[PDB]
């Protein structure tokens, strides 16, 4: 039972670093590299006495591998492992998937096929990218292409940071989406998206930090990827693997699109005065506001709902949360799917890191929540997708790389069709 | 003389089965290691019936373990009683069924069938003559209702004449931890109708409304509802397990049960249970005991029995008691509530008595009921079953594994016949 | 009643090395060479209150020799006893047998012949080797060819290694196998083949050995041979003498090529958990996996069948055990010999090394079963050599050894008979 | 007992024979005196294989040193280890080759074979039995390429039934050093072909991007690449300098590896091989072994064996493992390349194990392989060669010595004929 985390561009890299030092701390494993079944999922034994993690962080300019080689988490992660480019991706699909990708990924193939070969209890893969830029979207299409052609069935987790609707980093971030989705739509089993402005607001209201950073973004980002596979980790009075989230959430083979917040998110001092129970997280994870992409839950319908809690939990407790939830008219289930709930417990509680942000909370719960919510962000994309497309704005650095408005056209095509399909489903 | 086989298979499968081999060995005055250290002659005179004779006094238990993932093998081997078990018999797979009952019963369990088979064989061919084949799972569920059902089809095959016993699990609306349940559930039942010769029918919020009512524990885990299961488990093995002035055995209890072929999905039973605050200011006596098998909310299924009518049901208790009384008892059970029972049956009350209570109680008794409630909690589970299937939701991944919608077509059909099987007799 | 034990090649070497201190264990005889009848047949008595057993340690290279000279058994065994060459076999039939040979098979000729003649009761030999090599080929069939000429009537009871289908160390094996079986087929009174996948595999799933080592592998091994010879070592009940193998098992004067097994065989916390009687170790001994070749017995039939309890053991439990397994049909007994059982019993129980890997056990039994099966893996052999045979692979260094193509064409003929003769008589 | 007879000619050939008897005198516990100094009796059990027992417990290498300048013997007395080495072996004229195949083998070579034929029959004479003769030379320069291949040709005339073993360094069109680099192989190949009974193929770019990919050295001087040779020299002749479980001596190995007699040039290969700074982060077990001995950019040659089929495969290991473990590798590694191994050998692959591994080391392996990617190797060479001679280029110093261009035709009729051969089997 193990599974690897590889990453790739800035955010990848950038969310790997912050998410290692929070499994390290999880296992008791300290920098340097040295101190029985728990932490054999993510980190293997040297010979006597010391381990390597079970991920590959690759991208092409080398400004994040060159400080994470520098940085203090040194000897803790494999020299080797931390791949290298030569060139940017320049916020460029194309670039980061035709030019400079081509003389890396055969290098990358080969290391992630011995370093799976020596693991023979592998559940799958987890792939840290952003569509929002250029190399997450080209190099992490380029790889899993090639990767869905050769393994095909095995499970890959899809981690995808989204832009606001009101604020965008980049300015080709929609073209780079509505390419990249294209391949994404048939190849990723199951992909979580992140929105910047919902994550900047879930520490603004409740964590109450006025001034956060990535570091601050991160840190529950790392919580979450976390407590999902820390059912894997520890034992648990109801276990849930990585497959439950194939076969439980992914109703149809292309709506494969779930929304991801957590619970409960509170600073130091306020974690002593308000008090944690089942109910008041089960309350708030369905909360509109309180989720981690800038969508109406309340426009739409849940399609599917998988509640997975850490800590000291009975059984009774959150079934009796579940059932006041689903007695509560203020959501909407879809009737295609009446027994949507999937719950699952782990005995292991959450952590915190020494001077982190995240308080110590006794219990704690991660809901991934497959809705028809996303269709009206998609349908956003493309609508500032399609001004840009009918001045053919942006398009010159794109033709001058070796594409054309063929695919181009391709995608727009194919998020029409996406729409379509998540208009049939919600009726 | 009457040996039982034992198998789990699933989470709570295993869990279930790990506390009632607990609790019988606590009967029986087993230590953990194995040893025997009891006090009356009566525990090892029927010892044999589950457990082999090892050297050095030692007795090992006829229990397979199966499951699909190495964790539940590791729990319950650092349970409290988890060295006792037979390392040969832990039999298990690498990859987990993912709550899908394709895998179970095609992939995985194709790949385990044959590796579980000659170890049910050899237990099997170990004692002189095996009586039944009793086997604990869950509707709800990938692991247990694939290859619980597998496991229970190739037994049917090979052994066409022994009883086959289950205790199985199955979901509720009000409580349910699965998205793909009722297809599992449907699934399972159609494997189940056919082959099992008793089935013992269990809800999770049964168990729990008990708890909450008659218990009152502040903190019920699974835990509690692995020993409330227990209670049952044991008492219907009970009359093989010690004499009695009138033993009724598994095969003499579902001839009584069992009117026909189909009809053979129970409702089982327990008590008393009450807290141990309130055990000062409650009589045991037989009548009070009895009232309580009978109450309508002491029941270990949701389905309200008075909205239907029993078709049959056993009583069988433990510890000294009156036959009189017993039977005035019955008596006027079966007298004041006639319009509870079917008048096309003259008696519907089957009853039987062991003369050596559990532990730490001075009688006891258990419920095994038959009755046409049952189909309220089919039919909901039908219509949940359709109410996905209708739009061929939940489908594409059981079509990978070569599952076609016939099959779901059939035992939506077989739910149907079924439950119309039970409204006939009403 | 005694017979002499003589060990070619390093397989047989080693074989005797790690049998011969389960000898000297079970008879009481420390490595210094010292402490009535019951040693008398393997080990002779040297005057006053010292051994030495009847065995030769024969090898054309002295890698094996020296370390056996200068290991911990150095006292037990006789200095001039362990025969050393001057030159490697090199995997090659014909340099083993023909080129270094012949300068010392004059010295061991004589050496048994004088040994032998001290002797009185010698029941017959045991030669351990390999086919699957050059040594143990070529010498083997060099000295069984001028020893039948010369006793002819003693009997002789060969110990091979035979290569796994899918697995083989060597690369010209079913050459050696197919040329020496030419010579082994008329001379060899009974020949016990053993795999090493299936001996890898009696370990693994039972004895719960994930690393084994040939030293494991070849505890079992003298086990076996202890336990043939344990009926004439200690007294019996119904004592079995080494003629029986030759009188009972062999019902055609070339059809003697009988497949080996044994029971039970359990690690040392599962033997205190499992119970040990007849029943169980005579189901698992008929169980196909439990046999030390790869050959499925359910395509076939047995011919013939002896069995030889050790330990406290009764007749009439084991009578019932062969009564069930002869009404049992899943295995099938050809027409041609319905009573094709043969009971013994010894009452010396076996023993456990210090610190083995075998456990204490109360009985054990032994099964050599005369059968079709064999048939199949001789099929396989001669389709794979005709592969290399056609091409003309690793043909040079035969025909510069001083051989032709005209005995490779005799011993593919046959083999073609020997297959004739197997598909005839299972009819 | 199964002496070795140690001949080096050449610059590289000797830097390459002086690392190695470096090395395998460090694994002995040498002293570079002579003394010995080691802790295991093993060592000293077969000491007598290369070095002759002398007074004083002094030991002294059965090695010949032969070069046509001083400077190269010069040099290899004043390393590390040039003290112990017998002064009277060091043979060797005053005037070089000048980088010339006809110098080296007619006017040279014809006044030093006298001299070095006399020395290698009394070290022959000196030991018991002589095994066979390990050489290492270049087919690049002349000095190797004429002096040791006529050197072979004597010591094959004289002992027509020992091995012969070369372990030569043959050019690449990336790395070539000397204009005249393929014309010297095209006239070795000719010899090395009909002489040689074994041959390791080695070329010094494959060093190169060893020391490149998983070395990562930031200055890799000849010094390295004599230590990267050294290793696959010593994991040949582990077997019979120490005991093993399965012994496969030079013998051994080359009638597994030698299928037909022309084929003959093998592709050695050695692991683990990584920096001093990553060892901390890579497991040394065997399947991470035996992935790294199948590897395409391990082995110690530019050709790429995924572009051809292996004719035959062998794996020395040395150190304490599992026959079972080793066995399921080799099995797994035929199995999932089966496109890549040829179809009509059952079994490509020969196993050997040694119980004692290197200094600093717990296990270790080497890897001989056979394969049909040679060809490649040999055409391009074929083709370089053929480019200058259609047109009679670099010959008039050649025609000096009463070389002939007939030879020349005959070389190149050898080469088309051998990498014919190796296409045939492919
Ligand atoms: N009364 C109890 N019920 C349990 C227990 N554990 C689980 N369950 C209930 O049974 C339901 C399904 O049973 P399982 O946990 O065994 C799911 P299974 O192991 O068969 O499939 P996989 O784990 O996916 O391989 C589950 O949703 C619970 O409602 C338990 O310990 N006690
Ligand atoms: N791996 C190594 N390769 C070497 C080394 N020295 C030389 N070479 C390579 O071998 C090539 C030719 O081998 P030599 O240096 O021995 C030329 P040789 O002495 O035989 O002729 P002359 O020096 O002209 O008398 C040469 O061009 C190098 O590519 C070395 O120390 N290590
Ligand atoms: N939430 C979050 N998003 C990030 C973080 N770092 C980068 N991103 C997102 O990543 C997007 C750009 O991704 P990339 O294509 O990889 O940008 P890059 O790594 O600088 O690549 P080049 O500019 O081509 O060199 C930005 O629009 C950001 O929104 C982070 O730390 N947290
Ligand atoms: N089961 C088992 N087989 C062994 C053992 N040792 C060697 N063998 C087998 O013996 C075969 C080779 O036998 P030999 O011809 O004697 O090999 P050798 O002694 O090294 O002889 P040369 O290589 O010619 O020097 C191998 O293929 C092995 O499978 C052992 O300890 N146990």
């Amino acid at each position: 039972r193990e599974c690897i985390s590889i990453h790739v561009g800035q955010a990848g890299v950038q969310i790997g670093n912050a998410c290692w030092e929070l499994y390290c701390l999880e296992h008791g494993i300290q920098p340097d590299g040295q101190m029985d079944d728990s932490f054999n999922t993510f980190f293997s034994e040297t010979g006597a006495g010391k381990h390597v993690p079970r991920a590959v962080f690759v991208d092409l300019e080398p400004t994040v591998i060159d400080e994470v080689r520098t940085g203090t988490y040194r000897q803790l992660f494999h020299p080797e492992q931390l791949i290298t480019g030569k060139e940017d991706a320049a916020n460029n699909y194309a670039r980061g998937h035709y030019t400079i990708g081509k003389e890396i990924i055969d290098l990358v193939l080969d290391r992630i096929r011995k370093l799976a070969d020596q693991c023979t209890g592998l559940q799958g893969f987890l792939v840290f990218h952003s569509f929002g830029g250029g190399t997450g979207s080209g190099f992490t299409s380029l790889l899993m292409e090639r990767l869905s052609v050769d393994y095909g069935k095995k499970s890959k987790l899809e981690f995808s940071i989204y832009p606001a609707p009101q604020v965008s980093t980049a300015v080709v971030e929609p073209y780079n989406s509505i390419l990249t989705t294209h391949t994404t739509l048939e190849h990723s089993d199951c992909a979580f998206m992140v929105d910047n402005e919902a994550i900047y607001d879930i520490c603004r209201r409740n964590l109450d930090i006025e001034r956060p950073t990535y570091t601050n973004l991160n840190r529950l980002i790392s919580q979450i990827v976390s407590s999902i596979t820390a059912s894997l980790r520890f034992d648990g009075a109801l276990n849930v693997d990585l497959t439950e989230f194939q076969t439980n959430l992914v109703p149809y083979p292309r709506i494969h699109f779930p929304l991801a917040t957590y619970a409960p998110v509170i600073s130091a001092e306020k974690a002593y005065h308000e008090q944690l129970t089942v109910a008041e997280i089960t309350n708030a994870c369905f909360e509109p506001a309180n989720q981690m992409v800038k969508c109406d839950p309340r426009h739409g319908k849940y399609m599917a709902c998988c509640l997975l809690y850490r800590g000291d939990v009975v059984p009774k407790d959150v079934n009796a949360a579940i059932a006041t939830i689903k007695t509560k008219r203020t959501i909407q289930f879809v009737d295609w799917c009446p027994t949507g709930f999937k719950v699952g417990i782990n005995y292991q509680p959450p952590t915190v890191v020494p001077g982190g942000d995240l308080a110590k909370v006794q219990r704690a719960v991660c809901m991934l929540s497959n809705t028809t919510a996303i269709a009206e962000a998609w349908a956003r994309l493309d609508h500032k997708f399609d001004l840009m497309y009918a001045k053919r704005a942006f398009v010159h650095w794109y033709v001058g790389e070796g594409m054309e408005e063929g695919e181009f056209s391709e995608a727009r095509e194919d998020m029409a069709a996406l729409e379509k399909d998540y208009e049939e489903v919600g009726a | 003389m009457r040996e039982i086989v034992h198998i789990q298979a699933g989470q709570c499968g295993n869990q279930i089965g790990a506390k009632f081999w607990e609790v019988i060995s606590d009967e029986h005055g087993i230590d953990p290691t194995g040893s025997y250290h009891g006090d009356s002659d009566l525990q090892l005179e029927r010892i044999n019936v589950y457990y082999n004779e090892a050297a050095g006094n030692k007795y090992v238990p006829r229990a397979i373990l199966v499951d699909l993932e190495p964790g539940t093998m590791d729990s319950v081997r650092s349970g409290p009683f988890g060295q006792i078990f037979r390392p040969d018999n832990f039999v298990f797979g690498q990859s987990g069924a993912g709550n899908n009952w394709a895998k179970g019963h095609y992939t995985e369990g194709a790949e385990l069938v044959d590796s579980v088979l000659d170890v049910v064989r050899k237990e099997s061919e170990s004692c002189d003559c095996l009586q039944g084949f009793q086997l604990t799972h869950s509707l709800g569920g990938g692991t247990g209702s694939g290859m619980g059902t597998l496991l229970i089809s190739k037994i049917r095959e090979e052994y066409p004449d022994r009883i086959m016993n289950t205790f199985s699990v199955m979901p509720s609306p009000k409580v349910s931890d699965t998205v793909v349940e009722p297809y599992n559930a449907t699934l399972s039942v159609h494997q189940l109708v056919e082959n099992t010769d008793e089935t013992y029918s269990i809800d999770n919020e049964a168990l729990y409304d008990i708890c909450f009512r008659t218990l009152k524990l502040t903190t019920p885990t699974y835990g509690d509802l692995n020993h409330l299961v227990s209670a049952t488990m044991s008492g219907v093995t009970t009359c093989l397990r010690f004499p009695g002035q009138l033993n009724a055995d598994l095969r003499k209890l579902a001839v009584n049960m069992v009117p026909f072929p189909r009809l053979h999905f129970f409702m089982p039973g327990f008590a008393p249970l009450t807290s141990r605050g309130s055990q000062q200011y409650r009589a045991l006596t037989v009548p009070e005991l009895t009232q309580q098998m009978f109450d309508s909310k002491n029941m270990m299924a949701a389905c309200d029995p008075r909205h239907g009518r029993y078709l049959t049901v056993a009583a069988i208790f433990r510890g000294r008691m009156s036959m009189k009384e017993v039977d005035e008892q019955m008596l006027n059970v079966q007298n004041k509530n006639s319009s509870y029972f079917v008048e096309w049956i003259p008696n519907n009350v089957k009853t039987a008595v062991c003369d050596i209570p559990p532990r730490g109680l001075k009688m006891s008794a258990t419920f095994i009921g038959n009755s046409t409630a049952i189909q309220e909690l089919f039919k909901r589970i039908s219509e949940q079953f359709t109410a996905m299937f209708r739009r061929k939701a939940f489908l594409h991944w059981y079509t990978g594994e070569g599952m076609d919608e016939m099959e779901f077509t059939e035992a939506e059909s077989n739910m149907n016949d079924l439950v119309s099987e039970y409204q006939q007799y009403q």
